[PDB]
């Protein structure tokens, strides 16, 4: 019955840490210049 | 971005604090 509202809880603290493990492991793409042109910046 | 976890904990606390206010009261009930 009300086993389950606070279970309930412990949800959105996972989510969010579904969220954070999703995200930043994609921004990491420390050089990229391989020429000349490349190497102007 | 880190410090929810204490923002998800204590309102959880707030959640165990009306079952159990429901409760004893039961106990004096």
């Amino acid at each position: 019955a009300m086993r389950i509202v606070m279970g309930s809880w412990w949800l959105f603290t996972l989510i969010v840490c579904s969220s954070y493990t999703a995200n930043l492991a994609a921004f990491l793409t420390p050089v990229r210049t391989f020429q000349d042109l490349s190497k102007q910046l | 971005s880190f410090a929810g976890v204490f923002c998800i904990l204590a309102i959880g606390l707030l959640l165990a604090c009306l079952v159990a206010a429901l409760e004893l009261w039961w106990n004096s009930n």
